[PDB]
């Protein structure tokens, strides 16, 4: 008795390595690599809307800075807003920046209701040279500067937009600070200023602040800007006795807020992906992904490997 | 691997073996043959895809969450607000590590344990009319064509045919 039968399995000539508990390089037949370390140069314009600020920030945007009107009634699940974007309209700051800018961008669309507000006796439409449109003199598109009358009056403001709507409302206002107290009265008249902004449950009030400031676009002058949401069944009362830079109306907020941003310079292009990172859309199966913490969408897990590779295979003992 | 048979007492791998994952390599008188073995190579593969299909199966889909690049240090909440995302990265890294590498030590010990249930099968298949040579083969102790082998393979293979000779060939 004398034939022979063998049981054995296969090999190839050089396989891939892998970790285990107890072993951190065992070459095995086949592998697959776990983490996505390659992004597309451009970010897929589909299947989110993508919503492009170009030379507008978001906050610029909302309020309605010159070069912004495109994106006027825009919708997005992520707006691109760039790192190169530009200031175009007179000096600003907001209070609680980061806040408003979250606001908007998680809101997902620009939908402006323009309402009109009876102010008394003062002159509206204020511009400035910092703010310029086709060089005409102007000012942002959603805000309306009010300044003192002709006979030399500011009188008290008191106006009232009662929401009845079946949404809620962001009203987006602002205070101007003049650099001199002869400014102040040139503008206002009173002195000080103030402005006073009340819905049933919450209010807010502003001091102006007088002084020497930094020349921007030829001015020491500023603006902060504030905002008030009026709830369905709310109302919001506007109170100044100057320097309130008022709004047109107001925009609406959806329910149900489901976006957000993404700050990139990255173009926007013709591909198909659902996970974009602040280097560019991803496209891949892969479990994680080793490019941006920065990512938004359908997207593998960001971790801090470079590679993991995942053995598909037995152990390679060729020969 | 647990059951020491793929770089155990299989020496070495075939790379001639090109349709299956494991198989069937014997010599006769009318000479030698390789064929891969379908059950033991599908069941190998069957469980890894199962891997591969748990790996694909979950959702990270995110979109409003918190800024992750700064500037200027700001102070307290900019602090929080980075080893928040510090954190879970650290956890999430940890994770994927040891997944990873628990998948390939079950991997390697599942494609071991395969190859031993399919030397196993044969094992006892051939009850008395052979005997074990230590390296994964076994010396039949009768005469056994090309139809004998493939009878074996196939699992239809009956030893009361050739016990009779092949307790006769091993003893005395
Ligand atoms: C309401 C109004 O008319 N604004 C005037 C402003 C403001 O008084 C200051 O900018 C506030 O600091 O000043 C200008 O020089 C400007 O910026 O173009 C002229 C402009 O007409
Ligand atoms: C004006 O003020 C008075 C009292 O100061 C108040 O009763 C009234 O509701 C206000 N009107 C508006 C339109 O806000
Ligand atoms: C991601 O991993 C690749 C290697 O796979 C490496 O070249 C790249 O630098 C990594 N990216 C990081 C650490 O941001």
């Amino acid at each position: 008795g004398n034939p022979v039968i063998c049981m054995g399995h296969h090999a190839v000539a050089n396989g891939t390595m892998v970790k285990t508990l107890a072993d951190d390089q065992v070459e095995v037949v086949t592998a697959q690599e776990l983490v996505e370390s390659q992004n597309l140069p451009e970010l897929c314009p589909s299947p989110l809307r993508l919503v492009d600020g170009q030379t507008c920030d978001i906050i610029n945007g909302a309020l309605g800075s010159p070069g912004c009107d495109h994106l006027n009634g825009a919708e997005w699940d992520v707006f691109i807003e760039r790192p190169n974007a530009v200031d175009t309209c007179y000096p600003f700051d907001v209070p609680e920046y980061q806040s408003l800018r979250s606001i908007l961008a998680n809101n997902g669309k620009f939908e402006f209701i323009a309402e009109e507000f009876q102010w008394n006796t003062v002159k509206q439409n204020g511009k400035s040279g910092a703010c310029k449109r086709a060089n005409v003199n102007d000012f942002f598109n959603r805000l309306n500067w009010l300044v003192k009358s002709d006979g030399n009056a500011y009188p008290l403001q008191n106006l009232t937009k009662i929401n009845n709507g079946d949404y809620a409302r962001l009203y987006i206002w602002g205070v101007h600070h003049p650099s001199t107290d002869t400014e102040q009265t040139n503008l206002y008249k009173n002195n000080p200023g103030g402005v006073t902004v009340s819905t049933k449950t919450s209010q807010t009030s502003v001091v102006p602040n007088i002084g020497s400031r930094p020349l921007v676009r030829g001015q020491s002058g500023r603006v902060s800007f504030y905002w008030t949401i009026v709830e369905p069944g709310d109302l919001i009362v506007f109170n100044t006795i100057g320097n309130l830079i008022a709004p047109r109306g107001h925009y609406k907020l959806n329910n149900q807020k489901k976006s957000t941003i993404l700050n990139t310079a990255i173009p926007i292009g013709s591909c198909v992906s659902k996970c974009h990172t602040d280097k560019g859309s991803l496209s891949t199966t892969k479990p994680f992904q080793n490019i941006s913490r920065i990512a938004v969408g359908d997207c593998p897990r960001y971790v801090k490997q470079g590679s993991l590779k995942l053995a598909t295979g037995m152990r390679n003992i060729p020969e | 691997g647990l059951f020491g048979a793929i770089a155990g007492f299989i020496e070495n791998g075939w790379q001639g073996l090109i349709d299956g994952w494991y198989g069937f390599r014997h010599q006769n008188a009318e000479g030698t043959g390789t064929a891969a073995d379908l059950k033991s190579t599908q069941a190998a593969i069957d469980q890894i895809n199962g891997k591969l299909n748990r790996l694909i199966e979950k959702t990270n889909d995110k979109y409003h969450q918190i800024e992750k690049e700064f500037e200027q240090v700001e102070g307290r909440i900019q602090d929080l607000e980075k080893y928040v995302e510090d954190t879970k990265i650290d956890l999430w890294s940890y994770n994927a590590e040891l997944l990873v590498a628990l998948e390939n030590q079950h991997t390697i010990d599942v494609t071991d344990s395969e190859m031993n249930k399919l030397f196993e099968r044969v094992r006892r298949q051939l009850r008395e009319n052979a005997e074990d040579k230590g390296n994964g083969c076994f010396e039949i102790f009768h005469k056994c064509d090309n139809n004998c082998i493939e009878s074996i393979r196939n699992g239809t293979y009956d030893h009361d045919i050739y016990r009779d000779e092949a307790i006769n060939n091993r003893f005395q």
